[PDB]
């Protein structure tokens, strides 16, 4: 893993509306195949940088588990930021519709 | 709307996609056997199926 | 002559393709 | 040997044909060997430019020529290993 700060900055630029107009202008004379190939090439460049530079270079976060810990941290951040938020919303929804635990209730007895 | 309430259908939402990076691996992995091979020894299968 | 063009690094260093894995058999999956 | 022929462009192999000779070190003892640049250039007639590997600095030869070269090498090596080898290549 690497360039997390650059990724945050990319997300910021993406949400900035002015960049929406800039991208609208850049998309003049452009194809979906070209856009897809460019994105795929960017991702491949990132992963190739990793594969090459891990052989001789060590980041500030280097540890006896290597990039496994950084990847687990990315996963855990994604989890706590998105999935647990969705769980909170679903919990409030279920509590308003059926009551807390309503989705695990037993079938009506016959 | 008595017999029309079980007709309001909504589709599932599962996506069956997972990147398969094999360049990361260099060893084989174990695999399950799901069914007995009936293409060989077909005539004796009921007679040797209970053994091991 | 002198050099004035701003030379990108992609014209020099080409990255390997690692996103999609290699096919050493050179045959498609259905085959 | 591999089928990786360096591009003779100066951006890759600086000073390829500036002189009429090439030099190489051979073996663990690193014996010197000089080779005529024309004998070398004979390879770039079979070189195929569609194929480029190792940061696009090495082309590949045609399999026919590459295997002829490998066969000559293998013949020399097995003759060296054998004792009944001919005292001349005539
Ligand atoms: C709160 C933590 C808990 C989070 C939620 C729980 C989640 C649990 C799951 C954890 C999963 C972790 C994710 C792992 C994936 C990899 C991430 C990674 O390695 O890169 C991260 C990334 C590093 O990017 P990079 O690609 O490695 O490039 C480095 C640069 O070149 C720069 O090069 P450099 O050499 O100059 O420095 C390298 C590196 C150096 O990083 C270090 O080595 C750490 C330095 C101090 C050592 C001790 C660390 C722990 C105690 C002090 C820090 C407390 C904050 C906790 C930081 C946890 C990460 C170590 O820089 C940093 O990462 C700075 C991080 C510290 C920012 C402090 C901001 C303070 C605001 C919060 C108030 C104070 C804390 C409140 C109490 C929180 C208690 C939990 O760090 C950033 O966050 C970038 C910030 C960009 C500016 C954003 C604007 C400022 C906002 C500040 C907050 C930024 C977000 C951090 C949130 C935490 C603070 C609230």
């Amino acid at each position: 893993g690497f360039h997390f700060q650059q990724y945050i900055a990319m997300a910021g630029r993406a949400i900035n509306p002015v960049q929406w107009t800039r991208a609208w202008r850049r998309m003049e004379g452009k194809s979906a195949t070209e856009v897809y190939r460019d994105a795929l090439a960017w991702t491949n460049n990132q992963f190739a940088q990793i594969s090459r530079a891990s052989q001789y270079r060590a980041w500030w976060w280097q540890n006896p588990l290597g990039m496994g810990l950084v990847l687990y941290g990315t996963y855990k951040a994604w989890h706590m930021i998105y999935m647990v938020r969705k769980q909170k919303k679903t919990a409030q929804l279920v509590a308003a519709a059926y009551g807390q635990g309503g989705q695990w209730l037993n079938p009506v007895p016959r | 709307l008595l017999g029309h309430t079980t007709s309001v259908t909504m589709g599932n939402s599962d996506i069956f996609f997972l990147p398969k990076p094999s360049n990361l691996l260099k060893i084989a992995l174990p695999a399950f056997v799901f069914m007995p091979n009936l293409t060989i020894f077909t005539r004796a299968f009921p007679f040797y199926a209970h053994t091991s | 002559k002198t050099l004035e063009r701003n030379v990108p690094m992609k014209e020099i260093l080409q990255p390997l393709w690692v996103v999609e894995p290699p096919n050493f058999l050179r045959q498609p999956v259905w085959k | 040997m591999l089928n990786f022929i360096p591009k003779r462009c100066p951006s890759v192999s600086l000073l390829f044909g500036k002189r009429p000779v090439q030099r190489i070190e051979v073996g663990q003892a690193r014996h010197q060997l000089e080779i005529p640049v024309e004998t070398i250039e004979k390879i770039y007639e079979g070189v195929d430019s569609r194929l480029e590997y190792h940061n696009k600095d090495y082309n590949a030869m045609k399999w026919k020529d590459f295997m002829k070269l490998k066969l000559d090498a293998y013949h020399l090596l097995e003759a060296s290993q054998s004792e009944t080898a001919a005292k001349s290549a005539l």
